[PDB]
């Protein structure tokens, strides 16, 4: 699993190069961010399962046939199950957040989340629908906040999104 | 192969959080000299007590003839 | 009959979206309780009735919904009424969907990550409760020989994932 | 393990005979009596949390083990203790459908008394959760199956001490 | 996207249980064929159904 | 305590303790001024904390009170209150240890099944503790406040 | 034993007994009267079984009461009707607790490396029982002896 | 295990009320020692190998325990002795690291007496061997550091003897 | 790094960051400007570090350079110099990343087994990592080679 | 296990010295009786199954032990116990082959003796079982290998007792 | 030995020895008689042996007796020949045998371990034992030599 | 072969073969005339000694061929015979082999749930192989005789 130093390390490592004034400037740039992730995430570390309650309550209002019958939230052990999942997404976000690099939620969720999913039928369009969901959340409560920078946040469920979604066009 | 015979209670760290199916963690085991160490050491580090431990196998110095 | 703390529900103050998820609820338990009366096993109830209390608390009446499986029961028992060789099954149904649906949600089965490469992982209390268990098979002293025999074999299906001594000697 | 029928047919082989009069009569008594042991296993099933939830609450609540210094403080210790009084009512409960008492020391009797000894697990409180979970079992089921029940939970009780 | 594929399988995961699908699971995984026990769950669970 | 994952990571992975850990125990063991300061006000002031905690919690959840409940008779209620000071006790701990591990190995682990044999409702107790979260928070000084407050949040996760 | 089979099973599975295997203990419990029925009819009509299943084995298969076989004078054929008793005990055994669970229990497996080592032909033990199987349908009601066929081919598939 | 830090803590566990003064003194003692037992952990992990090869060089080397008919005589005993040494240094630094012996009381003293009693080995050999530890361990530290991991290693003493 | 220890302790055990892990990286966080100084440092002086080094161990060790030495000749120091140069660089990278998993993950795993395919003496190349250390430890401050010496004493044990 | 190469070869160890006279006599006589244990070995090997049918015939069979209520009366306790006669004679053909008996007073009596007395198995009937196999073996493969078969045989009946 | 671990191959496979490795046990007792005269020409030459591979060894590496070597001394040159001693006493061993078990369970695993916390160069102590087989094939005849010289060199591919 | 076995017992300790199994891997090498010797003898005389057994187990146990037996049927004794001559062969195999590894993995795994599928008495086929030694030993010469039923009884004592 790498964060942002793993991956600029195994960057400069595999050409053999000492570190430039580049990679001090991307090293600066993320230790001074380092106190605006760490806020962030300190903050959703608090509001988790009220994020990830109203991320379910809000999704299946716009897809409100994943609880009628023959949807795949039908019922509480499909319904707690979505949770769970919701609850992962949340958690590896928080990861991420805090790593400032996409490789552990790639490491940890997204290699095998479509043969998962399509093995259990599970829809990843309405997956996808409620990250972005959980992002406008955190986003919003960010703003909210006191939150000076607030434009990383979107970065790892954007990448979620993008990695796990089925290419349109 | 020269062995050990000892006898252990080891609980279970994590059966609380992983609800699962319980089993006695007093036993009496025979156990080999080669893996005896990593043995001893796994119940030390999950944090059982061994409470009896003898050479019960092989004579104590045996200097070559082990296996 | 045992009516413990409810308050009847207003439906303009309830409001018609709520007053729509609680009828339907209420005909899809009957429907549940139907199938668990077909299906002879009330493990459908016990998985989609053991964790619904804590969902359906938080914008639905949690007496009220005691008090209406209870009228369920009552009118079941009463409109059926054959004899007591076949009401008696329908009453022991119903005894365990309000026991489970009385009953808090229970722990989720965490799984521990073994070591730092390996991710640790939650699993509901309501999936590991209707998906096929596997039978444990444990080595007492004192066992008898029909169940020895049972075990060692099992062992040897475990290691070579067929019965070498039935099949090879 | 053995059962009613399992020790009768023992006890026939030990000497190599077969049924006599009074090994048919008591497996009568034990046909007789079988219905009314799955009445009370069932009903047992089905309210099975509810019966550890009295005998904990007029058991083991309110007292000093409870209260700091003792055993049952720690959540992850009450946690393990109902745990364990859960299966000493799933394993009376299978002694009490087989009709023998040998599954007891065959399955949780094996090592529980040293091992309780070796953690320092209260035996006199252990024995006092036994006697409660006998009299909300002898409440629930009535006298008579709730007689037999306590006779595999004094089983319990005297391995355990 | 993801760079590798580790395969899909059909996954059945099952959703509930029943009288036939607990005795033939039953001896399904003990490796045998249905003895008195199973026979007589099924025997009883059909006479009732 | 952080000494305690040192320690168990180093044993785990069967080597002596490097570096990094080495400078985070230095910050701990520096930083454990502020955490005695911490504690110490915590304890010296529980009472007013558990006091408008449990006010505000019965405020917002008139239920327990309520017939139906688990908070009729004053044993209960002193139960309650008794949770209530002891939760806060090994949030002192933990602050105290640096580390989540106290307030885990004393009152978290099982917790949920430990209320679900007491009927008591866990969602209400996430409400209990953050409103004694919220107490505690209004009491203490902004940079001890945000010293405490994600300890709390972690029993917010846990519980729930 | 039925309900040995079923707490052996519901340990293995780690739950209470469902309500089909309490349905499965009732069967049990009623077909008891009538196994215990067949027990003693077994038990009553036992010698002439003994004795027309040793001398139909003896006219169908006579190499073994020739020299040459195992069977020699009176005491060999003693013994040899002796366990043909003990084999018709453990069917009655396995009549009257429902199940082969106690034939298993004191003889059905180890007979081959037994009979190896006794220089007895297994096929020959279970061609005895083969007519201990028709001559109990012969005496008691066919369709009645259909539950003790029902373990005494299963005897004769064990020792084939 | 547990440290010095949740000693206290376990106590007031065990006690049932918060931090009192007569614990206070000795965490805020156990804060300003930290640095500098940290410190000394990080040097003797910096040269773990000559703590181990002075000792079997000034205190078993040359002796009836290394020659023929000795129980450290061959190389595999040799291997296994130098080991134990190795494991011996590594969890007295994770004990003056930690403030407590309860790492050496449950990692190391649960069953390492009755072990080298089954395996016939010296206990006043090791005694000795782990003298010449605190021997090199003072003089690589010095004995403001020395006498903390005598205390600890005077704990191995006394545990297996 | 010192994030990703923390991330995958906290999902090992499957929860969210403890604020223990909080307040580590915080102080990884606050650290990161001394860190990057030194890591500065010694990327400006890395050349001097590895000639002072290497005339250093060349004259401590003269047997590694005589003739039936393993870096006799020109092509060999070269080399020699390139493999201190080499772990100036890990060093670096373990110095930057605040723990010494890139030293550990590049070129302490195997490196026994290389160093043997190779015939180098892995003491010497130890004795050159210490002359490494002892010359960048004298081209800092005092807290900076100590912290930098930490590193450097971890690629020395790994080696020896 | 030990054979008698291996044991003189530790004996030397033990003092530290060369193999000299007074373990290579003992060495000339294993060699000299080398190819005499390898023949026996194959003779025992080749009339296996039929000395322990032999030594049930005259020494188990028609006993108590067999009778209901006996310690072989039941079908897997015959089998069990044919499995442990096949077993000494096996293990007593290895350390016929060794030279020593290792193997037989470790890898089969390590707990043997408290196996049995846990069980019930008749330890003098057993004995009685070893004796009629040593008397099956003597007259089978002949007077010195007999004898040879024999100190082991007895060493086991000492091992049982 | 190489009975015991035929005997070892046996009741691991758990039945009695096969004819091919009885007749193997035959070979091994005919031809013991050679091995039993090459330890006795070997313990007649223990002395001369030894001596001569010490001063081809002094004389080879002059490092060793140089100052920065591990054996600087009388005493020190004095347990180098002692433990050439014992590894030629380990060689006759093995001679005797059949097979390098004794050699593996007296002095050869873990002889890494010993030479590291002696700090003596393993290759060195290798080209010792070499120089002791070169001088032991001088002096044996030519089939003894080829039979010692498989075992010798087992204790050069273990020992380098 | 021994050398099959020696490879696979290296491979599995992950470790090349020692001089204590290449002597005897050499050994077997060099002692194979006679057992190519007595490989021609037995296919020389690979019929007359099927013969010959066949007849005198069919005089020995007419039960086979009595009728209700298992080789009732002249196409039935042809492929009894049949039988013989697959193990005859597979004891060549075994000779020439030098080793118990080709009739084990070709004719001695499942013979016991083959036969008793079938119906054939296994101790019958062992009476023939060991009629098969007895016609062989006559046939050949003593040491042969020896060296050929030593893998014989190896096989009658598989079969019982
Ligand atoms: C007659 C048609 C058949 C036959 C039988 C035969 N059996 C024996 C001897 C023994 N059989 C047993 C087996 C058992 N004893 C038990 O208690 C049980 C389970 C209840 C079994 C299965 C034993 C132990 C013996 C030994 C005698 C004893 O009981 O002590 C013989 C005698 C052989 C002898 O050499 O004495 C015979 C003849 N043989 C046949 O060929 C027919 C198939
Ligand atoms: C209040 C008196 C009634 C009520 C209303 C209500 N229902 C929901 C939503 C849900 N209802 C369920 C229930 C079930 N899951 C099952 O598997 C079964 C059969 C055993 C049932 C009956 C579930 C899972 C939900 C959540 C899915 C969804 O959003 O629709 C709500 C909304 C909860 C909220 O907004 O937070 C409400 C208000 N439920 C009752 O039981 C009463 C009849
Ligand atoms: C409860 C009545 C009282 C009591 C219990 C208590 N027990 C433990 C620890 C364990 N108990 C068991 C029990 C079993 N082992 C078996 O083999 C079986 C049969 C299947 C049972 C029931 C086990 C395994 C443990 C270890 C924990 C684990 O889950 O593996 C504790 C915890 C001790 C601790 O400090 O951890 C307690 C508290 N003690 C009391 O005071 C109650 C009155
Ligand atoms: C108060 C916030 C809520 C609540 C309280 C309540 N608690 C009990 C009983 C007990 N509470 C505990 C608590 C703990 N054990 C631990 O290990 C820890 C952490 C150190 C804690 C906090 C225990 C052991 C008990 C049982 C002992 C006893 O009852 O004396 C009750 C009583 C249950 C009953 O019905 O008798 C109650 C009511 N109830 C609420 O409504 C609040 C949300
Ligand atoms: C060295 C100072 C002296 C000594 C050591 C010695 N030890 C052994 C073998 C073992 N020692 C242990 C004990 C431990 N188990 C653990 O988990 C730990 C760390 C906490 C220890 C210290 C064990 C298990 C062994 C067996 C090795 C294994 O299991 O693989 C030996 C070898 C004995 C032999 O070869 O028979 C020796 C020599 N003895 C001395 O004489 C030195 C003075
Ligand atoms: C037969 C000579 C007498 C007899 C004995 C008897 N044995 C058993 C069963 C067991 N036999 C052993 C022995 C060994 N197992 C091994 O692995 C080894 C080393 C090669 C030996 C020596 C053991 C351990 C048992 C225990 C259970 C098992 O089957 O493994 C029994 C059965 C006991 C029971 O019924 O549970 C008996 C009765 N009894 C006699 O009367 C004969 C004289
Ligand atoms: C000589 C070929 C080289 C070498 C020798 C040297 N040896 C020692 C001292 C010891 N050597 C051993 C090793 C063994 N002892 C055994 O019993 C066995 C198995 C048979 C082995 C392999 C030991 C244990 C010692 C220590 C003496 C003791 O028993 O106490 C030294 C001295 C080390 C020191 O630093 O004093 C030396 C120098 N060194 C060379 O350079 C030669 C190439």
């Amino acid at each position: 699993m790498r964060d942002a130093v793993t991956t600029l390390i195994k960057n400069y490592d595999l050409t053999g190069r000492y570190l430039d004034r580049n990679a001090m400037d991307e090293l600066k740039a993320y230790f001074e961010s380092g106190s605006a992730r760490i806020a962030a995430a300190a903050m959703i570390n608090a509001n988790s399962a009220t994020i990830v309650k109203r991320a379910a309550a809000q999704l299946f209002e716009e897809i409100p046939e994943l609880i009628r019958p023959s949807g795949n939230a039908y019922t509480t052990r499909r319904f707690s199950a979505c949770l769970r999942d919701m609850d992962y997404y949340l958690r590896y976000a928080s990861y991420a957040l805090i790593a400032a690099d996409n490789n552990v939620l790639d490491e940890r969720v997204l290699q095998g989340l479509r043969e998962t999913y399509n093995s259990l039928g599970v829809p990843i369009g309405p997956t996808v629908r409620g990250i972005q969901i959980m992002k406008e959340m955190i986003e919003a409560m960010a703003e909210d906040s006191s939150l000076n920078s607030t434009d990383f946040i979107a970065s790892p469920f954007d990448h979620m999104t993008r990695e796990l979604s089925e290419l349109s066009v | 192969m020269r062995m050990f015979r000892i006898t252990a209670c080891v609980p279970s760290q994590t059966r609380i959080r992983t609800q699962r199916e319980l089993q006695n963690t007093y036993f009496t085991k025979l156990v080999p000299y080669d893996n005896w160490f990593r043995e001893q050491q796994r119940i030390m580090k999950m944090g059982g007590k061994i409470v009896k431990v003898e050479l019960a196998t092989g004579r104590p110095g045996t200097n070559a003839g082990l296996a | 009959p045992i009516p413990p703390g409810f308050r009847p529900i207003n439906i303009a103050r309830y409001g018609p979206s709520n007053m729509q998820k609680s009828l339907r609820d209420m005909s899809w338990f009957l429907r549940y309780t139907t199938y668990a009366i077909v299906a002879g096993d009330p493990n459908i109830i016990v998985v989609n009735t053991r964790g619904l209390k804590e969902v359906i608390e938080n914008a639905c009446s949690i007496d009220a919904t005691i008090v209406a499986i209870q009228e369920m029961r009552a009118a079941s028992a009463d409109y059926f009424r054959n004899n007591a060789q076949a009401k008696e099954i329908v009453l022991q149904y119903f005894d365990i969907l309000l026991s489970e649906f009385k009953a808090p949600t229970p722990a989720n089965k965490v799984r521990q990550g073994p070591s730092n490469d390996i991710q640790g992982l939650e699993l509901p209390q309501s999936y590991f409760n209707a998906a096929a268990k596997r039978q444990k098979y444990a080595m007492k002293p004192g066992l008898s020989a029909l169940e020895k025999n049972a075990v060692i074999k099992a062992a040897y299906r475990q290691i070579f994932e067929r019965d070498i001594t039935k099949a090879y000697s | 393990m053995q059962d009613a029928i399992t020790a009768v047919i023992n006890s026939a082989d030990v000497q190599g005979k077969y049924l006599d009069g009074a090994a048919m009569d008591k497996l009568k008594s034990y046909f007789a009596s079988g219905e009314l042991r799955v009445r009370a296993a069932s009903v047992i099933s089905a309210n099975a949390a509810t019966i550890v939830k009295e005998a904990v609450a007029k058991s083991l609540l309110y007292s000093d083990v409870t209260r700091p210094g003792g055993n049952m403080y720690t959540t992850r210790r009450y946690a393990a203790c109902i745990r364990d009084l859960d299966y000493y009512l799933r394993y009376a409960t299978y002694a009490m459908l087989a009709g023998d008492a040998s599954i007891l020391d065959e399955r949780v009797l094996n090592g529980l008394k040293e091992t309780y000894n070796s953690l320092g697990v209260p035996i006199s409180s252990t024995v006092q959760a036994i006697q409660a979970i006998k009299e909300v079992t002898a409440s629930l089921v009535g006298a008579d199956a709730g007689k037999e029940m306590g006779v595999y939970l004094d089983y319990i009780c005297s391995g355990l001490s | 996207s993801v760079k590798a594929s580790g395969g899909s399988s059909l996954a059945r995961p099952q959703l509930y249980q029943t009288v036939p699908v607990s005795a033939i699971s039953q001896a399904e995984q003990q490796d045998r064929f249905l003895e008195g026990s199973e026979l007589n769950e099924l025997t009883a669970y059909f006479q009732s159904g | 305590s952080v000494v305690s994952q040192v320690i168990l990571q180093a044993d785990d992975q069967l080597r002596y303790p490097t570096s990094g850990e080495l400078k985070g125990i230095q910050a701990f063991l520096t930083t454990g001024a502020q955490r005695i300061r911490i504690a110490e006000t915590l304890a010296e002031n529980e009472k007013k904390i558990v006091d408008q905690a449990q006010k505000q919690l019965f405020k917002k959840h008139p239920e327990y009170r309520a017939p139906g409940g688990n908070a009729y008779g004053q044993r209960q209620y002193n139960q309650c209150l008794r949770d209530y000071g002891w939760y806060l006790r090994l949030v002192t701990y933990g602050v105290l240890a640096g580390n989540k591990e106290p307030i885990e190995t004393t009152g978290l682990i099982g917790v949920k099944e430990m209320y679900n044999s007491l009927n008591v409702p866990v969602p209400g107790m996430v409400d209990a503790v953050t409103v004694l979260k919220d107490a505690a928070l209004g009491l203490l000084s902004a940079e001890d406040a945000n010293e405490t407050a994600p300890y709390f949040d972690y029993i917010i996760q846990f519980m729930s | 034993s039925i309900v040995t089979k079923s707490i052996v099973n519901a340990d293995a599975e780690a739950r209470y007994l469902s309500p089909g295997e309490l349905d499965r203990i009732k069967a049990f419990v009623t077909g008891g009267a009538a196994r215990l029925r067949i027990a003693e009819t077994l038990t009553g009509s036992r010698e002439t079984i003994v004795k027309q299943a040793g001398d139909r084995l003896f006219q169908k298969r006579p190499d073994i009461v020739s020299p040459g076989g195992n069977a020699y004078g009176e005491e060999m054929t003693a013994t040899c009707l002796r366990d043909m008793d003990y084999y018709l005990r453990l069917v009655t055994y396995g009549v009257v607790s429902g199940d082969v669970t106690p034939i298993e229990e004191i003889g059905l497996v180890g007979v081959r490396e037994m009979y190896r080592s006794l220089g007895t032909p297994i096929e020959a033990v279970a061609q005895s029982v083969r007519e201990m199987k028709e001559v109990a349908s012969g005496l008691m009601s066919s369709d009645d002896a259909a539950e003790a066929s029902a373990y005494f081919d299963f005897v004769i598939g064990k020792m084939s």
